[PDB]
């Protein structure tokens, strides 16, 4: 959206030809009824779904999907159809003229960049039949012509609608009366958007139902009061949104800072299948790993203090799970990913300083120049502030310096009030012992 | 030649070299064929119409030479689209004729003519290569073939289908062509069997498996008259001769390949006569004026509703300028997050329906709903009266 949309808005500005300010692409497109369908199908409930859901719904061409997790695959598989897989004997001539001339749509799922050239002249003579298939492995090489043919989308999960996901399954196990009192106030709130929608009807019904002699039915006097019942009902409907937007929101807080911990998690251990290949695992495995995590150790009592426990608990059973699978070297690091990928979001930790923390001498004279190369790394907030005579005093430091262990017995008291704070003295610390040992 | 600016410095060497030598008529060709006007499409079937008295096909078109112009160019290939459009059932394609569209397929032209020719024909796909050659051969009344790569992928195909395109440019003696592309290598050693029929065109013991000698004896009865020995006899490997010359004068090859990737620059380094024999002929991407060009094409059909003056010409503009943009951006992703994304003019194409449907769809739905704001005006209107 941002890049595309300001790129065009930029165009039709410079261009000077007039264009309407606000985008809302996915509201003056379909009506919202449909979308509903849709979510009771499986569709998921956020933006990047819906967008992606008018996209196959506009049907240009074929689709090709990248499915890193499935949500295509599910949501074709109960959209209206609710199979036959490219590598079979059968397939390749049974199923072929089956779904071309009565129309079984033949789902396919095993693309991998490997086309059986028979695939392509059927695709490019039944008028009752269409076709979707979809990839698996995520990063594809298609050709540029297999670009030329079929539409391609990415359901790459974002995290964003990753932690509404955990987030309904939570609610789910943890018990099950928070999920009965939310689909209940749920589809009472649905319905009542489509009593506002009654109104609506019931507006036009009074607008155009009669096409004349309106005045003289005096019955529209009820009609107009009638307008102001349905009006009332939605007052009611107004008063949930708030009973919703704070009631199960609070049960929602007291769990989306859970499944905020849960899309980071996730979202560590996906990169480190591009560290080394054979790292490489579902959601699907995380998912039930972490449902048994609230099955296994979540209610005592004391909601909040299980809360507590949730972000003790998960953590170590999906660490452990990683590492019955790590190698050696690699031990250390994905633990050490773990705590900064925890660290972007509530700590809000530079990514700038992050690069500063992995990549990096006029002033001093007794140190090396193996030690004047770090001084200058460390020298290009107030790094840039103490290299002076508060470092350069050689007081008590030489001794640091030579101590083995520096970091633990004699600390540093260059900043003792920063290292105290600890919120981030930690990762102060830790620039200052890579930068000098 | 790569970028327009090489072409425009060979040009002006032209201009120079053509003062030189014409040092006697300098300013009238100045005023004429130096200048950068247009002067001189060369064409053979463009300049005699057929004019269909009592057969469709009356007369063969004179064929040397033609003059220049560029409207009824358009026409006839106009109406030649719809020769092919009813020749091939299912033919399936809406080709846009813009200027360098025109001048593509009159050196496709110009190559497959020639006695003993072919031209390698390089740029990135949806450079419509492969769709004008089509045309460019049913003109030429040239039949064309194509590789299918079977389950299992081997070498018998390609020696019968050549076999059999020797015999149709042999014995038979008709005109041909091929058509080979990257879809039709699957290993390298397609090139050299190819390589080879570019360079001599004998197949070791493919015709003389006991069949060169029938095959001849069915062609001799052509000798008699062709080489005309007084009418009297001939010889025998001597026909052999003859066959290869008819079969080299009567099989052009052509060949289209990408320009990127990594396999071709080293296979035209392993086989040297395949860039060597054969013309080269680059394909620029399409620029802001073909571009507002098929905007217009499009947008002349489809301005039914859309009906604003000094506002249409601009939006042709736009619509070229969010093109050129979505290569950038395209470009940008793949040089920040190594993830290969490509474009086709045929994307471009199906935009263009989209937007075609799309609007006559919600311009009639929503102005009925505003026929409907209207009835609310009448509604007020009566009411007030
Ligand atoms: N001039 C054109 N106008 C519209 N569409 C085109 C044009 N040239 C090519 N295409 C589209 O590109 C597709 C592939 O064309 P092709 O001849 O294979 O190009 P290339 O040889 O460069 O790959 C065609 O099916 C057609 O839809």
């Amino acid at each position: 959206n941002k890049l595309a949309q300001q790129r065009f808005v930029v165009d039709m500005k410079k261009r000077g030809v007039p264009v309407t300010p606000g985008l809302e692409l996915t509201s003056f497109l379909i009506d919202d009824a449909t979308i509903g369908e849709w979510n009771l199908q499986g569709l998921p409930k956020d933006d990047l779904s819906i967008q992606n859901g008018i996209m196959v719904t506009n049907s240009a061409r074929y689709p090709l999907f990248i499915d890193p997790q499935g949500q295509g695959q599910n949501w074709i598989r109960n959209k209206l159809s609710a199979i036959t897989t490219l590598s079979h004997p059968k397939f390749k001539d049974m199923f072929l003229k089956y779904c071309m001339e009565s129309g079984l749509t033949l789902i396919v799922e095993n693309i991998e960049n490997e086309v059986d050239p028979m695939m392509d002249p059927v695709l490019e003579l039944s008028k009752e039949f269409k076709l979707f298939m979809t990839c698996r492995l995520a990063n594809p090489s298609f050709s540029p012509e297999l670009s030329a043919k079929t539409t391609i989308i990415d359901f790459t999960v974002t995290q964003s609608g990753l932690e509404q996901q955990l987030l309904g399954k939570v609610i789910s196990k943890e018990q099950k009366a928070l999920e009965d009192s939310l689909n209940q106030l749920l589809a009472d709130v649905n319905q009542n958007q489509k009593d506002l929608q009654r109104l609506d009807k019931n507006l036009l019904e009074r607008l155009i139902n009669s096409q004349g002699n309106l005045l003289d039915d005096t019955e529209l006097m009820d009609v107009l009061n009638n307008t102001k019942t349905q009006a009332k009902e939605v007052a009611a409907k107004l008063i949930d949104a708030e009973i919703k937007t704070k009631e199960i929101n609070e049960k929602r807080e007291q769990y989306r800072p859970v499944a905020i911990r849960g899309s980071a998690i996730y979202f560590t251990m996906i990169e480190v299948s591009l560290v080394n290949w054979m790292y490489n695992s579902s959601l699907e495995q995380f998912l039930k790993l972490f449902i048994e995590s609230i099955d296994l150790s979540e209610k005592a009592q004391l909601p909040s203090n299980r809360v507590k426990n949730i972000i003790s608990f998960l953590t170590f059973h999906v660490y452990r799970y990683v590492n019955r699978g790590l190698f050696e070297k690699d031990k250390i690091t994905f633990i050490l990913m773990m705590a900064f990928k925890i660290l972007t979001t509530a700590g809000t930790i530079s990514s700038g300083d992050v690069s500063l923390f992995l990549k990096s001498q006029k002033q001093i004279s007794y140190l090396e120049d193996n030690q004047w190369l770090n001084i200058l790394a460390l020298s290009k907030p107030f790094f840039k502030e103490l290299p002076d005579l508060i470092s350069r005093s050689e007081n008590q430091w030489r001794n640091w310096i030579d101590k083995n262990d520096p970091e633990n017995f004699p600390i540093p008291d260059f900043a003792e009030s920063i290292n105290q704070e600890k919120e981030i003295g930690s990762f102060i610390s830790l620039c200052l012992v890579r930068s000098l040992r | 030649l790569v970028n327009n600016k090489d072409k425009d410095t060979v040009m002006g060497y032209i201009q120079e070299v053509s003062l030189e030598s014409f040092s006697q008529i300098e300013n009238e060709i100045l005023e004429k064929y130096s200048s950068e006007k247009t002067f001189l499409f060369c064409d053979f079937l463009r300049p005699d119409v057929i004019n269909e008295d009592g057969i469709i096909e009356e007369e063969a078109p004179k064929i040397y030479e033609a003059i220049d112009s560029l409207t009824e160019l358009r026409k006839r290939c106009n109406f030649l689209l719809s020769f092919y459009n009813d020749r091939n059932p299912s033919k399936k394609m809406p080709l846009v004729l813009f200027d360098d569209a025109l001048k593509h397929l009159l050196r496709i032209s110009r190559i497959i003519r020639q006695p003993r020719s072919s031209g390698l024909l390089v740029g990135v796909g949806g450079s419509g290569k492969q769709s004008l050659t089509r045309l460019a051969g049913f003109i030429g009344k040239n039949l064309i073939q194509q590789i299918i790569v079977t389950k299992t992928y081997s070498d018998k195909d390609l020696k019968e289908d050549i076999k059999k395109g020797f015999d149709d440019a042999g014995h038979l003696g008709k005109q041909v062509t091929f058509l080979m592309t990257d879809s039709e290598v699957k290993k390298e050693e397609f090139l050299e069997y190819i390589n080879m029929v570019l360079s001599t065109g004998e197949i070791p013991n493919l015709l003389a498996k006991d069949e060169r000698e029938v095959w001849l004896g069915d062609i001799s009865q052509a000798y008699c008259k062709e080489k005309n020995l007084g009418n009297i006899d001939p010889p025998q490997s001597e026909l052999w001769t003859y066959f290869v010359d008819r079969v080299r004068d009567n099989f052009h090859i052509m060949l289209c390949f990408s320009p990127v990737g990594q396999k071709f620059r080293e296979r035209a380094r392993k086989f040297p006569a395949l860039f060597n024999e054969c013309t080269i002929d680059w394909f620029l991407p399409w620029p802001e004026e073909a571009l507002v060009s098929v905007a217009e094409t499009f947008i002349k059909n489809f301005d039914k509703l859309d009906t604003k003056e000094e506002t249409k010409q601009e939006l042709m503009k736009h619509m070229g300028n969010v093109h050129l943009m979505v290569n950038e951006i395209c470009d940008e992703y793949y040089q920040k997050m190594r993830r290969q994304v490509y474009v086709t003019p045929k994307s471009f194409l199906s935009y263009l329906n989209s937007y075609k449907t799309l609007y006559i769809e919600k311009y009639d739905e929503l102005d009925q709903q505003e026929e409907s704001f209207k009835i609310g005006l009448n509604k007020i209107q009566e009411a007030t009266i």
